[PDB]
């Protein structure tokens, strides 16, 4: 039955008014079916007859589809929703399972007719009006309006869930031990009691509810631990995502590939190791959700390694606020980083990965940081506090980088983990020029049009070189120019560019890049013993750049 | 209080709709704080709980203002503001005295606690709504909406403006020379007295306020000099500078003049008359970098001349009150940070540098956040309006920690950059 639950006052957007979408008279038996149901709902108060003294309308539909044991009513409300005020977004963020506390016993009450039980603001009922048709062309006019929360109107979940909370509160207070979590139609009641008395509370909670016209599972329960919720396998002491099947074929379209990837990430939560820098690597450069893509080699390899992992079942443990959050990160390889948050040795609260940034030049230390970050953020949202990191980097290799980094940072507390791969300084540029070391005045330039370029240098020692280049841009040459000097320079060198770009890039001390070249200009940086890079202005900036500006 | 006053009808901008902003996640610690704070306000009737018919939302943070044992609620009305105050920058605009910046000392004291007495226009409350978060988003946020003029809200000072120039009037009556500026929650009292004389004049005001309008500023130190105390004194007459100086030296090298012709050439963008072509001609050769060389003649007439064009500030540099202030900061090193407040490229209206400690408490973040609040205040004083900071920090990071050392009641408007490169030698 309906409740003595005071209603939430609703309004229609400004200026706007009630919807008048007239009914398309239609099908005798179904044109009775509604009347068969309407007069049944109307009995229970869910609805009420109305003269056409006032209102508008909405499309009433009769629809049967199941194993056909009864037909069901339906009312498209869209032209109404389109006119109703906004409410407080219900499910902002779903709680992540990795941060829930174990409960000895947990039951799920299936609040059923929910909506039709909560009432509806008296002055906003006039709009829910609809009309079931005549036998055929002679409108007799079976007119009713809703007194409860109509089946698909905007302000419904909100006002429903809003009303539930209010109803629970006395109980939730007369029993500060029963944690109730209402999600949509469900009610998950957890606690730490003897299964006997835990059954009591449920029945009590259950009887409470019923006194406000709300009803619940009379099979006294309807709990199927683990619970299938939002894509999780929720046990009372662990969690996962069972149906995690990544099918195979010999045809992979932007569609299926995405879908595979998606499914793969989702697993990252608890499945230690999953990778995706390969199956996605493909995507950019297209927007054809039906275009066949060649499952590249790494893609085939990675997809396997994900199967190996996934082939064997892994679980997730819950949160104990009694202990410390530890989170630790390890590097995988292709700008890939994984991690897991534990409070215990062989247990895991969650696991995850971190993919690099811009399709260009980054750095192992920087990344490790963006990771500690990604996690610090995540952690705050789930457990409300930051975790104690453990990481593959020594106070030295780290502190050195930020001290030199033009950008501010703040890594919470951490402890060293001597488990490789390790994050380190693969090289450093000298801060002051190198006395003795030959000086290479490098430079370059290419034709934006012809795409033909030159890369060369001229040393103080009077040494020169100019090398031709095809399929190249002003930038790629200026780098080639450096790569060149480094190549011909001795174990110690001073390079001099007019390109702010090439400078900056190298300066960032990138460990890796997606530009075959930079990886080269690094490979050598690393080899070299002492290197000094210096910047001078382009043309008016014709310092030692007098010779290298056009001979090159 | 308990005295219903005529509410000043508030209406957002034209065809504007209230704010709907994401309430960032918080530590459990701070949630407990906020919950505590609000549960009390709800009792003093300041705020109430709302229903789902209230779709609006403005963010909230918990911070400690005077590091004092307990917290303070800090509501980020940066959004409800643009949606209103900009016609409450008009409707009830609060005028900015161009001399306060000239005073010898400007003590800054809070007054936000005054507002909590003026009830808010019933049909506006629906906009001051905020949400206290749930950890892991378990429960539904707690939902509250304001009933008195909210603090972070640049519309309370505008409404109260009246009740204030009154209380303050029989004080400016006597001490006339002292200028008083009100910017939102704070009061900026400026004088020219001798430190101690001033500091006394302030306390003289503190109690005026306190006693007359029950308003309640606060006492800097609590009658105790632990050698770790302050009172928020600004000395505006002290600021203006030229941290931009070519290094004067005896012997120069190729790499020394090089890096010099570099900056010097760059400087050209900001400073009008600056030619370097003869000093640079001294570089046209492919000479080693360590090789020392002395300064030419027409060249030596440049370092000498330009060193001097670096003492006479730009010209067309005027304050366009139509445009807003932009503040760029750059990590300098060992707790040092330089900064510019321009309005259009290279037309800085002010450059200074923060640096408070490098080795002990020095935290890349805690520095910047403080640097930000400093740079702000200066402008709130100089121009009576906060700038838009271009912070050299990663968004997520800053979003996580600013609230840790943010002690001010207002919150500027920031955005995160890529990498100041050569603009770092603005040191
Ligand atoms: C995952 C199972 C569970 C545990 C381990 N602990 C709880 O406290 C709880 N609820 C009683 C309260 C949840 O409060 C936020 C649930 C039920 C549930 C069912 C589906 C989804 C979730 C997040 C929890
Ligand atoms: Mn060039």
């Amino acid at each position: 039955p309906i409740s003595p639950i005071e209603t939430v006052p609703v309004k229609l957007k400004p200026g706007m008014d009630g919807p008048k979408v007239k009914q398309w008279p239609l099908t005798e038996e179904k044109i009775k079916a509604l009347v068969e149901i309407c007069t049944e709902m109307e009995k229970e108060g869910k609805i009420s007859k109305i003269g056409p003294e006032n209102p508008y309308n909405t499309p009433v539909f009769a629809i049967k589809k199941k194993d056909s044991t009864k037909w069901r009513k339906l009312v498209d409300f869209r032209e109404l929703n389109k006119r109703t005020q906004d409410f407080w977004e219900v499910q902002l963020g779903i709680p992540h399972p990795a941060g829930l506390k174990k409960k000895k016993s947990v039951t799920v009450l299936d609040v059923g007719d929910a909506y039709f039980s909560v009432p509806l603001d008296e002055d906003f009922r006039k709009y829910t009006a609809f009309t079931i048709p005549s036998i055929n062309n002679e409108t007799p006019g079976i007119r009713y309006q809703y007194n409860v929360l109509p089946q698909g109107w905007k302000g419904s979940p909100a006002i429903f869930q809003s009303s539930m909370t209010k109803i629970l509160e006395p109980f939730k207070k007369q029993n500060p031990d029963i944690v109730i979590y209402q999600y949509m139609d469900d009610l998950y009641v957890g606690s730490d009691l003897e299964i006997g008395q835990h059954r009591t509370k449920i029945e009590e909670l259950r009887q409470h509810l019923l006194r406000w016209g709300l009803t619940t599972p009379d099979k006294k329960h309807q709990k199927e631990p683990p619970f299938l919720w939002m894509g999780y396998e929720l046990h009372p002491d662990k969690w996962t995502v069972q149906p995690i099947v990544l099918p195979e074929k010999d045809s992979w379209t932007v569609n299926d590939i995405q879908k595979l990837v998606g499914k793969l990430n989702w697993a990252s939560q608890i499945y230690p190791g999953i990778k995706v820098r390969q199956l996605s690597k493909l995507l950019r450069g297209t927007k054809a959700l039906t275009e066949v893509i060649p499952l590249t080699e790494e893609a085939e390899l990675e997809l396997a390694e994900n199967r190996e992992i996934l082939k064997e079942p892994v679980h997730g443990v819950y949160y104990d606020p009694s202990k410390d959050l530890i989170a630790e990160i390890q590097k995988q390889g292709q700008g890939q980083w994984t991690y897991q948050i534990y409070q215990e040795p062989f247990k895991n609260l969650k696991t995850g990965k971190y993919a690099r940034m811009r399709g260009a030049h980054t750095n192992d230390v920087k990344q490790l940081t963006e990771a500690v970050q990604k996690i610090t953020t995540e952690s705050i949202v789930i457990w409300g506090k930051t975790p104690k990191f453990k990481l593959p980097i020594q106070k030295e290799t780290w502190e050195t980088w930020w001290t030199e980094y033009w950008q501010a940072t703040w890594i919470p507390e951490w402890e060293f983990v001597n488990t490789p791969p390790l994050v380190k300084l693969w090289y450093q540029l000298e801060k002051e020029p190198i006395v003795g070391a030959e000086t290479f005045y490098v430079d370059g330039a290419a034709n934006r049009e012809t795409k033909l370029g030159k890369a060369g240098y001229v040393t103080n020692k009077g040494r020169q070189k100019v090398v031709p280049l095809t399929n190249t841009t002003n930038q790629k040459t200026e780098l080639q120019a450096i790569y060149l000097a480094l190549q011909d320079s001795g174990l110690e060198v001073n390079i001099v560019t007019d390109s702010q770009y090439a400078l900056g890039i190298i300066q960032a001390q990138p460990d890796k890049s997606e530009s075959e070249l930079v990886n080269q200009i690094i490979e050598q940086l690393i080899k070299k013993e002492k290197v000094y890079l210096a910047w001078v202005p382009a043309h008016k900036g014709i310092g030692g750049n007098e010779q290298v500006d056009k001979l090159v | 209080p308990i005295s219903p006053i005529e509410t000043v009808p508030v209406k957002l901008k034209p065809g504007m709709d209230g704010p709907k902003v994401k309430q960032w996640p918080l530590t459990e610690e701070k949630i407990k704080a906020l919950v505590e704070i609000c549960t009390e306000m709800e009792k003093e009737g300041k705020i109430s709980k709302i229903g789902p018919e209230n779709p609006y939302n403005t963010p909230v943070f918990a911070i400690k203002k005077k590091d004092s044992t307990k917290w303070r609620k800090l509501v980020d009305f940066r959004e409800l503001n643009k949606r209103t105050q900009d016609f409450w920058e008009v409707q009830l605009g609060i005028p900015h005295p161009a001399g306060l910046k000239k005073k010898k000392s400007v003590t800054v004291l809070d007054v936000g606690d005054a507002y909590f007495s003026v009830p808010l226009d019933e049909d506006f409350r629906k906009y001051t709504a905020f949400t206290i978060p749930s950890i892991n988003n378990e429960t539904p946020g707690i939902r509250y909406q304001y009933n008195v003029l909210p603090q972070g809200w640049k519309g309370s000072p505008a409404i109260f403006q009246s009740s204030m120039t009154k209380i303050l009037e029989p004080f400016k009556k006597q001490n006339p020379d002292i200028v008083i500026y009100q910017y939102m929650d704070d009061l900026y009292v400026g004088s020219d007295l001798e430190i101690g004389q001033h500091r006394t004049k302030i306390e003289e005001l503190r109690q005026h306020l306190l006693r007359w309008g029950l308003t309640t500023p606060d006492k800097k130190h609590q009658k105790e000099p632990p050698f770790l105390w302050m009172g928020y004194e600004l000395h505006p007459d002290k600021w203006t500078v030229q941290p931009i100086v070519l290094p004067e030296k005896d012997s120069w090298t190729v790499n020394d003049i090089q890096k010099l012709v570099g900056k010097l050439n760059w400087a050209s963008q900001i400073y009008p008359g600056i030619k370097v072509r003869q000093l640079s001609k001294l570089l046209r050769g492919t000479k080693a970098l360590t090789e020392v060389i002395p300064l030419t003649e027409e060249a030596e007439l440049e370092l000498a001349e330009n060193r001097e064009i670096l003492k006479e500030p730009v010209h067309g540099v005027y304050y366009d009150p139509s445009k807003d202030l932009i503040a760029e900061i750059q990590k300098q090193g060992q707790g040092q940070w330089t900064y510019q407040i321009y309005q259009e490229p290279f037309k800085n209206l002010k450059t200074g540098k923060y640096a408070r400690m490098r080795g002990a408490h020095t935290n890349d973040v805690k520095q910047l956040t403080e640097a930000v609040q400093k740079i702000t205040t200066e402008s709130i004083v100089i121009w009576g309006k906060t700038p838009k900071f271009k912070l050299p920090i990663q968004k997520e990071t800053w979003e996580t920690w600013w609230t840790e050392y943010w002690q001010a009641t207002w919150i500027p408007e920031w955005e995160f950059v890529n990498t100041p490169p050569l603009v770092k030698l603005w040191y």
